[PDB]
This record gives structure tokens, C-alpha cells and sequence, in this order.
């Protein structure tokens, strides 16, 4: 059979794993950070603005871990390394 | 003499003004601590040793608040009459009254009566500060707690014999002419319930309601002792003014 | 000495904002 | 703004508007802003309270026996005995700090903290 | 013999399953945690009912933002398979 | 070995993954939301009526994700894309 | 030369295993969290049991509903395998 | 080319392994959480110990049950494999 | 092709999954029960001796799931059902 | 005939996918937890932020390290695959 | 086709699962136990000395699970059961 | 096909599992320990001096596992046990 076929199937599975892990991490990390943000807003409403700077520093730094995975997933399924 | 007694009456009027000022300056803290205690009690378990009545109570610590200077007319006499009535009542209920005293006059009166005084504090009945009230309340509360483990007449694991009740006899200052010796059970406290006021937004408690209640009940005891001492000082000054008016009129 | 009327003895209380249990 | 009320047992020590109240409860350092949730806490033994005011220098208080009560539109610190920064006796506060007596050492440490020497 | 497209499609379908399962785990747990924060806040204060939804949605919008993106790429995996022969 | 067998085996594995993820997410999210609800009821009994509005919303999200996954399982197993 | 039915059955068995694994993880952890809430409520309010059963049992009902839906679909995967032939 | 039953049995073994892995994860974490609640409650109020066991062992009952169900079906996966042709 | 080889490979994969899941569950459950124990002892040292009775019960239950998996893992790899 | 390099490359891609999935899960959840602590700290005492940024970066800057270590090895798996024949 | 190569590949995947699960469990359990220890030490310095006993008990249990997993991974990889 | 190819593919997948599990455990456990550290420093700033000790005793005790996995990952991909 065609080696490219099995290589591409493996690439698809690997990219799926990448995106699944990225989604789990992003969702749970954002949920935890948002739990902190909601609790803080409940505790001190007047700190709301002050609470957004760390919140972003968390979310923006969780999303990064996600999007990098996404990028590599593309590199797995659009320009597959080792493809022949 | 007439000059001396007239000067004493004028000084007593100024001192009554000052004592009433002091009584009024302590009202806000008392109100706030009472409200805080109400909240904590509402959000806690009402099983503190101070709140629970001992079974088979057999020793009550009575704190009698008298004066130091003896120019008051019947202030000390009325206080000690109320204390003796309270002793009779305690004997009726099968309780042995252990005795604490504030002021030298009651010390002398009880010494003449051959009644042992566990402890006494003197030298501040004219202008008591919160430090004195804190010391007195600390001693009384320590005795009451030591009374928890006592059985029969044995100190128990404490090593010290305590009391099962705390009473305060002191002159409540109703007005410039009415000063009434009253007995007041300070511990154990009678937990009484009142209708719904408030609780829509629950108070947050740091760390938790029970620790705050334990830390705050002794403070409430000391605050009430301080209020009693302030009222006693005001009553003493009022009675001294009346006694000096009587003396100067007689002289 | 005539003992206190048990009602005449003021009792210190902790007010609780709940219905009676 | 929020209404701070520092109330001692003997007398009401201070009252007025504030924009921020920083203290240290038994749980830990706590900052209170105008709409903070209702709270009842016990100040630490050597607690210090900083009240940041609008257009005035922040008011630093050394507290002895504190109880914090945050409510809607008011923050009450019920103290057994408080002392403002100016009234602190730096030499006495240093002397009684590290004293054998627990309460005296706590009071001295609170005064040092209020002075900023901490 | 076996069709290479068969292997391609099986791999793509397993990968899409992985993507969607990870997205589901992330979305469910993140929504649960944010809702826990919201419910606790409401329990402590009723007036907070008004404002707690602002951060809450910001959390949820983030959480779901991942989920649906997965649900997008998963579709890309399954209906237009990259590298399909 | 017809390609349909391989494709359908992959479809079954993928649907199993989808349901496993959905079940994990739904179970843990519902558990966390219900923990919040139970703690709220314990703290403030009278709050029960007020506390179901946010709780439902939380569940309404969590379950929704699960059900979406369920839907796609069908698409994987009953009408398999890419089937020969 | 491979028997198609055998490959289909192996895939179905793996899929059902995944379904049950996810269902068990969700059920166990969700029930643990709900029970944690219940136990804490009882600890801080001894009489609360009657009041606290209703929310606890609502939570457990949702969790076990997810678990048993997964159980039913695994039964479909393993016994009445789709695409079986 | 080989015995199809071999492929079916390998798939069944992997499926049962997944079943038990998920069951173990759920049981372990759920029991840990319930026990955390119980230990904290007993730390608060030691006299409450005997009481706290009543809800705790309900929670555990709902957790381990799921686990043991996974033990059942896993056995049905391995010892008596459905579709074992 | 040797079918027994396929059976043994599948059994090894299944045992790996069983023991990995058991390890995750045991480790996290032990950590959680620990956390509870350490926090309780931190709150009241006098409660130390009275916390081991529940803790070891909890640690009793957690491992109950772990070692059973191990017990079954040994069944997979060493005496593979349907090894034929 | 199956090209051995094709099998090696497929295995390498799956291994790298696992590497990045694990790294992403760990990084996302660890950053979320550290940020939760930081946000709670700010909410409690809003003027501690400058202080908290020291431990926070010690945590996150450490968690990210693990992730990025994985980033390296995944590359080593897919771009220069060990064992390629 | 060599049966032993299939057995070796299956054993390697199984051992990877063993050690991955062990690492997840060990890391998370150690993190949780250390969280409890750090919190306790933070909120009262005096407890530092007496708060290492339960912490080390918990760490011992967690590491015991991890090293059992490591030993069984070594068993799978170096001496694969059922290898031909 | 070359048996060594199958062995190497299995080894790569196994090592990928090694790293995935190690990274998950390290990230989450280190995040939890850091949560404790940040909370402790926020509540009691002075504790910053006395908190790094247990924190390290946690972080290392986590990183250890991670790095241990790392070693074995290399062992699978550079000197594969059972390689023919």
C-alpha cells in the first residue's frame, strides 16, 4: 500500500491528540481562572478592574498554550513532517 | 466644715458630669459588640461553656462593687444590703457564694463580717478604666471555667476550684436622684431568641463563627463589667453629692 | 436577710435573631 | 467611599470617610474597598490598620484587641485600645517589643508596625 | 489489499473523536467550575445576582470558545480530510 | 478486507472517544455545580428557590456539551462520513 | 485477508471500553464531589440531612443519568454493533 | 491472515483495560474527595465522627458501585467476549 | 501471523491501561486524603491521633480500587484470558 | 510492502501528539491554578499584586518550563525522528 | 512477520501507559500534599516541625504507587511476559 | 516489513505517553504547589521567607517524577529495550 496513507493517518491521530489536550487544558484552566475572577468580584466589586490584569495574565497565558498546540496541529495535518 | 462639705458637693457635681460623660462614651462600643455577638451567635452553635448552665450548680462568684472614699451617704450600705440579699437567695438555691470585691469599703464590711474574700481590687472606683474591668472579668471568667471540671468539692483535673455562676452587685445610675443597687447574673448567659430582623446577605466569618464566638464572649463579659463599673462610679458621685448637700445643710 | 426575688435578678442574655427552637 | 469607625471600649477614637482600609486579621492581610462583602473578623494580636483617605495622608493606627466588622457603607474596628501614629512613643514601643510578657510584646510590635519600622 | 483512503479516513475519524472528546471534557469541567463560583456567589449575596454574570459569561465565553473551535476543526477532519488521497 | 470495515472500526473508536469525553465532562461538571448548590443550600436554606436559577444555567451548559457530543456520535456511527 | 466482522467487532469493543471508561470517571468523580458537599453540610449542620438530600440527589441523578446513557450506548456498541456485517 | 477471534480477543482485552482504567480513576479520585470531606468534618467536630459516616458511606456506595459495574462488564468483555466468532 | 502474538500485545496494552488508570486514581486520591490530614492537623494539633482513623479508612478505600486493578493486570499479562 | 520509514514516521507523529497533548493539559491547568491563587490574592487585599508577581512567576515560569521541554522533544520526535532507518 | 516485534511494540506501549499514569498520579498527589503543607506552614510558623509527619506519610504512599508502576513498567519492557 | 520498524514505532508511542503523563503531572502538581505558595505569601507576606523551603520540597518532589519519566523516555527512543 501507499506509505503516505499510513503516515497521514498517524499525522491525523497525532493532531487530534494535540487538539484534544489543548482543549482540555484551555477549558479547565479558563474555568479555574474564571472561578477565581467571579469569587473575587463577589468579594470586592470595587477591585474588579484590578482583578482583570491578573485574570488576563492567566487567560492570555492559558490560551497561548492552547493556540500553540493548534498551530502545531496544522503543521501535522497540512505540512506533515516526514511525509514522502 | 460647711466650707469643706460645700466644696465636696461642688466637686461631686463636676465628677457626676464627668462620670456621665464616660458612661456615654462607652455606649457605642457596647452596642457594636452586642450586635456582633448577636450575629456570631445566630451563625454558630450555642454550646459555649459560658452559655451552658452547669448541672448541680454549687458555687456562685459574686462581685460586689463598692467605693473607696466613704463620704457617699448610703451607696456602700445599699450595695452591701443587696449583696446580702443575693447571698440569702443563693443559699436558698443551695449555692455557696464565693466573693470578689471592688473598692475598700466593701472589703472592710466583709472583713468585719468574717466572710472570706477570694480577691479584691481597689483604687479605681472613682474613675475605672477598661484595664481594671478587663482584669476583673479575666479573673471571674477564669474562675467560672475552672468550675467546669469541679465535682463535689474537688477541683478535678483543673487543680483549682471554680464557680458555676457569676453575679455582679452594683449601683445602677438611673438618674440624678435614683441610684439603685442591683444584682445581675453575668454568667452563664441566658440565650434568648428574637424574631427575624438582615440574614438575606450572610456575614462572612474569618476564620469561622465558632472561633470568633469563643474569642468574643469573654470580651462581652469584660465590656459588661466595664459598664457596671462606670455606672457604679456615676452612682457613687451622685450619692456623694447628695450626702455632701445633706452635710452642709446640717452644718 | 430577705433573699432576692428570683425575678429581681437581672440575667445577662445573648440575643439571637432566630425563631425559638 | 466607605465610613470607617475606629471605636475603643472607653471611647470612640475615630470616624470618617476612607477609600481603602488595610489590616491583618487572624486569617491574613485583608484590604477593604467601598463595596466589600459583609465580614466579621478578629484582628491579629499586634494588628495595624491603615486607612487611606482622599486628599490626606493615610492614617496608621496601632491596635490592641481588634475586631473588624465590614458592613454595607461602614467598616467598624472595635478595639480594646488603639493609638495613632503620631501618639506612638517610639522608644517605649521598641522597649516593650520583645518583652517577656506576651500582650506587652504584641502591643509594642503593633506600635512598631504603625511607626513603619516593623 | 486495502484502500489507502480507508486508512486515511479511519485515522481522520479517530482524530476527530479525540478532538471532540477533549473539547467536551474541557467545556464540561470549565463550565462546572465557573458555575460553582457563580452559585456560591449568589448564595452569599442576592444583589450580586446582577454583576456576577459579567465575569461568568467572560469565563463561559472563553471555555466554549475552545469547545466550538474543536468542533470546527473536528468537522474539518471528518468532512474535508487534509491529506486525503 | 474491504475498506468499509476499517472505516467503520475507526468510526466506532471515534464515537467511543466522543462519548468518553462527553461523559467525563458532564459527570465532573455536574458534580461541581451540584457541590456548589449543596453548599449554598446548607449555608442558606431559604436560598433554595433563588439558587436553582444559576445552577440550572450551569447544568444547561454542561449537559448541552454532552448532548452535542452524543449527536455527533450518531453522525460517526449511524451515518459514517467518508464511508465507502 | 481479514474477516471484516472481526475488525468491526474489535473496533466496537474498543469504543465500548472508551464509553465505559469515560462514564466511570465522570460518575466516580462527580459523585465524590457531590458527596463532599453533602458531608461538609452535615458536618456544619447536623440536622441538615433532610434538607440536603434533595440537592445532593439532584446532582447524583444528573451524574448517574450521564453514566447510564453511556452504559446504554455501550450496550448498543457491543451487542447491536452499528455497521456490523 | 490469521484467526479473526485473535483480533476480536485483542480488542476485547484493550476495551476491558480501558474500562478498568477509567473505573479505577473514578473510584480513586471520588473516594479521595469523599474522604477529604470526612476527615475535615471529623477535624472540625470529633464527636461528629459517628454521624459523618452515615453520608460518607452513602457517597462511597455511589462511587465504588460504578467501579464494580466496570468490573462486571470488563469481565463480560474478557472472560466471555461478545461477538467472539 | 501468530494469533497468540496479537493476543499478548493486546493484553500488554490492556494491562498498561489498567495499571496507568490505577496509578492516576491512587496517586490523586492519596494526595487529596493527605491534604485533608495535613490541613486538619494544622488546624488542631491535639486532633492528630484522632485523624488517622478516618484517613487510613480513606487511604483504605482509594488503594482498594488501585490494587484490584493490579490484581487484574496480573491476570491480563501473566494468564491472558482467551490466550489460546 | 509497507515502508518501514512510514511506520516509524506514523509512530513518531502519534508520540509527538501525545507529548503535546500532555504538555498542553499540564500547562493550561497549572497556569489556571496559579492564576486562581493570584486573583484570589488580589481580590482579598488589592494592593498585594506587586508582591504576588514574584511567587506567581516562580510557579508559572516553572510550569511553562515543563511544557516547553515537551515542545523540544516533540520536535525531536517528528523533525529528527530517533530510530529512523 | 516476527511475533516478537509485535510483542515488543505492545510491551513498549503498555510501559509507556504505566509510566504516564504513574507520573500523573505522583505529580498531582505530591502537588496536593505539598499544597496542604505549604498552607499550614504559612498560616502558622510553629507548625513547621510537626507538619512533616503526615506530609511524609502521604508522600510515601504516593511514591509507593509511583514506584510500583515503575517496577511493573520495567517488568513489561525489559522482561516482557509472554514474549516468544 | 522490518520488525525493527514496528519496534521503533511502538517505542516512539510509548515514549510519547511517558512525556505526556510526566508533563500533565508536573504541570498540575507544580501549579497546585504554586497556588499554595501564592496564597500563603498573599495572606502573610513575611512567610515568604519561611515558605520557599516546603515549596521546594514539593517542587523537587514533583520534578523528580517528571525527570525520572524523561530518563525512561530517552531509554525507549535512543536505546530501545527489546530492539531486535
Amino acid at each position: 500500500l501507499d506509505p503516505n496513507a499510513i503516515i497521514t493517518a498517524g499525522a491525523l491521530i497525532g493532531g487530534g491528540l494535540i487538539m484534544g489536550g489543548g482543549a482540555i487544558g484551555a477549558g479547565i484552566g479558563d474555568g479555574i481562572a474564571g472561578n477565581a475572577l467571579i469569587s473575587g468580584i463577589a468579594r470586592q466589586p470595587e477591585a474588579q478592574g484590578r482583578l482583570f490584569t491578573p485574570f488576563f495574565i492567566t487567560v492570555g497565558l492559558v490560551e497561548a498554550a492552547y493556540f500553540i498546540n493548534l498551530a502545531f496541529m496544522a503543521l501535522f495535518v497540512f505540512a506533515t513532517p516526514g511525509l514522502q | 466644715i460647711k466650707k469643706i462639705t460645700k466644696a465636696q458637693e461642688l466637686i461631686a457635681t463636676s465628677r457626676i458630669a464627668k462620670a456621665q460623660a464616660r458612661v456615654e462614651a462607652a455606649r457605642p462600643y457596647a452596642a457594636e459588640i452586642t450586635n456582633m455577638l448577636t450575629e456570631l451567635a445566630g451563625a454558630s452553635a450555642l454550646d459555649h461553656p459560658l452559655l451552658v448552665e452547669r448541672k448541680q450548680p454549687k458555687r456562685a462568684g459574686v462581685l460586689v462593687v463598692s467605693s473607696d472614699r466613704g463620704l457617699c451617704g448610703a451607696y456602700n450600705a445599699n450595695v452591701l444590703r443587696r449583696a446580702e440579699e443575693l447571698f440569702s437567695l443563693l443559699r436558698d438555691e443551695g449555692k455557696d457564694p464565693v466573693l470578689y470585691v471592688v473598692g475598700r469599703k466593701a472589703l472592710g464590711y466583709f472583713s468585719f463580717r468574717q466572710r472570706t474574700v477570694v480577691e479584691s481590687w481597689t483604687g479605681f472606683s472613682e474613675r475605672p478604666t477598661y484595664e481594671n474591668a478587663r482584669e476583673i472579668a479575666d479573673t471571674l471568667v477564669n474562675a467560672f471555667m475552672a468550675g467546669a471540671d469541679d465535682e463535689g468539692d474537688d477541683a478535678g483535673a483543673d487543680g483549682i476550684l471554680g464557680v458555676d455562676e457569676l453575679h455582679i452587685v452594683f449601683t445602677e445610675f438611673r438618674s440624678m436622684l435614683s441610684q439603685t443597687a442591683v444584682a445581675r447574673r453575668a454568667a452563664p448567659m441566658e440565650v434568648e431568641y428574637v424574631g427575624e430582623v438582615g440574614p438575606r446577605t450572610l456575614y462572612s466569618f474569618e476564620p469561622d463563627p465558632e472561633t470568633l464566638f469563643d474569642a468574643l464572649l469573654p470580651r462581652y463579659i469584660a465590656t459588661r463589667v466595664y459598664a457596671a463599673l462606670l455606672e457604679a462610679a456615676a452612682s457613687e458621685s451622685a450619692s456623694r453629692r447628695r450626702a455632701m448637700k445633706s452635710a452642709t445643710d446640717n452644718a | 436577710a430577705e433573699a432576692l426575688d428570683p425575678e429581681d435578678l437581672e440575667k445577662e442574655s445573648v440575643k439571637v435573631r432566630k425563631p425559638a427552637p | 467611599d466607605l465610613n470607617v469607625e475606629i471605636v475603643a471600649v472607653e471611647r470612640e477614637l475615630w470616624s470618617g470617610p476612607a477609600t481603602f482600609v488595610f489590616t491583618r486579621t487572624t486569617a491574613g492581610e485583608i484590604g477593604i474597598l467601598p463595596r466589600h462583602i459583609p465580614l466579621v473578623a478578629q484582628l491579629v494580636d499586634d494588628a495595624m490598620v491603615r486607612v487611606e483617605r482622599e486628599g490626606e495622608d493615610d492614617l496608621r493606627i496601632a491596635v490592641d484587641g481588634g475586631f473588624l466588622s465590614v458592613t454595607e457603607e461602614t467598616v467598624r474596628i472595635l478595639v480594646e485600645n488603639a493609638q495613632f501614629e503620631s501618639e506612638i512613643d517610639a522608644d517605649a514601643a521598641k522597649e516593650d517589643a520583645a518583652s517577656d510578657d506576651e500582650r506587652t510584646a504584641a502591643w509594642g510590635r503593633a506600635r512598631l508596625r504603625a511607626l513603619g519600622q516593623i
